[PDB]
């Protein structure tokens, strides 16, 4: 469970990146597809994601408009994402083996983009955040 | 696991560029504040209350350097990582009472360090390398 | 020319981006700059004797403007740019009696600034897009 | 010709992108085999070219190399590039059509890298002496 302090950490450092979040949505979901290669599957449709190709502001927006929408439900994850749960599982049928992989690329990008704002302490509260948004995600799968 | 000449001067060349006495610490106490159960065999002494306090353990400090120090080894005989660590991975298991799993926490951590530090340079193949390295190092030292 | 809608995406989503009233004077005062005899048709009046003169002339600045803003015709109509520029191919031609390699180096000019406007994001491919957008309008204003 | 404004003027921005040479050069070659897809040939035999493959320092520093060459003998491009020259004809037989080409991509990547510092009287200057390069390089091809 996220802290008071934690959901503080996780506001702030979203007001700081917020404005850059279809480029970190991009650049996650890009080097997913690389890193972990079981996952192009899923992104084949939308080639933009390959390396040097012209990016697509709405590809990352969709990612990261879901994080966004976990951060204004911050105090309630699993009633939040409960929609977006059924959608990766049913809809799309997502491995749920790959949520923790995808957060570990947006800390990745994250950490590469603003250095000096992804402290420790952000880190800590955005990993705990992830692990609770990856959760919500999972509730629907059995 | 195989390795190409692309992939071992990767490595060589992510390597080289770093500064250890900056980035061992910074993957350790990293490693210490988001995992916070890997202080268990850290603080002996002092300690580690929050994340100022981590970050000024001289210990940590030390020892995160010690880490990149012992990576050397492996960058310069990619394929022989399992024998080279054979030794810190007895010392790790039998004598320090460390989790297996916390090396993968680690690793996590120093991927978040010198994606830090390379910036743009670490695209979708570099991580890809430098974690793959960092998963064979990770498997040497987690046998008990 | 052939257009993919990826193609027609990209288009519409870099020229969306950009300010046409910092853009379009950026360029074509650098166009003056960088290729001064682009100048030709331009200080009937004042001097344009330096970089300072000329990124304050307003009649460069404003056709820079003008410029942006022809373009937009051709991102909403990719499959039918040599008809939308025939009226103004004519007047820049018989009127204005602008060098057709003229055009070409305005087109490199607007590339190197909307590179330093996009930054990293400016990409092979987003270039390779631009480019091509930018020498299918090129060629219909070109013609005499 | 150059200048001395001009020279100084080169000398001044290789003052400030001098230690990202191995970036800029990896960019801009990169970028000119997708954009100019003639090009590709020349460079296939280096595959860390590909966007999203690991980046080698030596293969950006060998063109930015070539143009350290150029600066350090900028009061006389032609003797000073004249090896160059016979490299790129003779060895490689680069087509010399393709020397106008990289030129412009390594501007595009300067700006894209230094806006502040690619102003239009450093790249009129800089350009000028792409001009100047090229043309030494072009001496042993007829
Ligand atoms: C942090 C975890 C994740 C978040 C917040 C997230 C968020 C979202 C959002 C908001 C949508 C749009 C749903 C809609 O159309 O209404 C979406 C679609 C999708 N997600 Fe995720 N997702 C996550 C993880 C994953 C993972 C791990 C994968 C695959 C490895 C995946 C693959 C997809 C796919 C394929 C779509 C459909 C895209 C399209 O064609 O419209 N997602 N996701
Ligand atoms: C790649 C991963 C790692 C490497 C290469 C590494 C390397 C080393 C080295 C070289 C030493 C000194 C050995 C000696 O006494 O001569 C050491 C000590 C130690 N390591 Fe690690 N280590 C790693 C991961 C970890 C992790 C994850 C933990 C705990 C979370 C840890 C806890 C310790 C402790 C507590 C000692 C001190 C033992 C003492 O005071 O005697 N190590 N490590
Ligand atoms: C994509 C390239 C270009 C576009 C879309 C463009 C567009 C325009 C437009 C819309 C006008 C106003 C036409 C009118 O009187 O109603 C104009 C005027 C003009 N353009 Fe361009 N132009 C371009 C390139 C150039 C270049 C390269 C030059 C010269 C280097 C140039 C020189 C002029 C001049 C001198 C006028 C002013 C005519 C006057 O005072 O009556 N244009 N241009
Ligand atoms: C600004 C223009 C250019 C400069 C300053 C430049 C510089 C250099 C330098 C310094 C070398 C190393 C020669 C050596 O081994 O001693 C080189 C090699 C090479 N250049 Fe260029 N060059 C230029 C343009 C081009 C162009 C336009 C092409 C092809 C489109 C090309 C393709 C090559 C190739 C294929 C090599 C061999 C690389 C290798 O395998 O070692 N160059 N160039």
């Amino acid at each position: 469970s996220l802290s008071d302090k934690d959901k503080a950490a996780v506001k702030l450092l979203w007001s700081k990146i917020s404005k850059s979040s279809d480029a970190i949505g991009n650049d996650a979901l890009s080097r997913m597809i690389v890193v972990y290669p079981q996952t192009k599957t899923y992104f084949a449709h939308w080639p933009d994601l390959s390396p040097g190709s012209p990016h697509v502001k709405a590809h990352g927006k969709t990612v990261m408009g879901g994080i966004a929408l976990a951060v204004s439900k911050i105090d309630d994850l699993r009633a939040g994402l409960l929609d977006l749960s059924e959608q990766h599982a049913y809809k799309l049928r997502v491995d749920p083996a790959n949520f923790k992989i995808l957060s570990h690329c947006i800390l990745v990008v994250i950490s590469m983009m603003f250095p000096k704002e992804f402290t420790p302490e952000a880190h800590v509260s955005l990993d705990k955040f992830l692990s609770g948004v990856s959760l919500a995600l999972s509730e629907r799968y059995r | 696991v195989e390795w190409t000449d692309q992939e071992r001067a990767t490595i060589s060349s992510i390597f080289g560029s770093l500064d250890y006495d900056d980035i061992g610490p910074k993957a350790l106490s990293r490693c210490l504040i988001v995992y916070p159960w890997t202080q268990r065999h850290f603080g002996s002494f002092g300690n580690l209350y929050n994340a100022e306090a981590i970050i000024g353990n001289q210990k940590v400090a030390a020892h995160g350097i010690k880490v990149l120090h012992g990576l050397d080894r492996a960058v310069k005989n990619m394929d022989n990582i399992k024998e080279i660590y054979a030794e810190l991975s007895i010392l790790h298991s039998e004598k320090l009472h460390v989790d297996p799993d916390n090396f993968k926490l680690l690793a996590d951590c120093l991927t978040i360090v010198v994606a830090a530090k390379m910036g743009s340079g670490f695209n979708p193949g570099t991580q890809a390398t430098f974690q793959k390295f960092l998963a064979v190092v990770v498997s040497a030292l987690g046998k008990q």
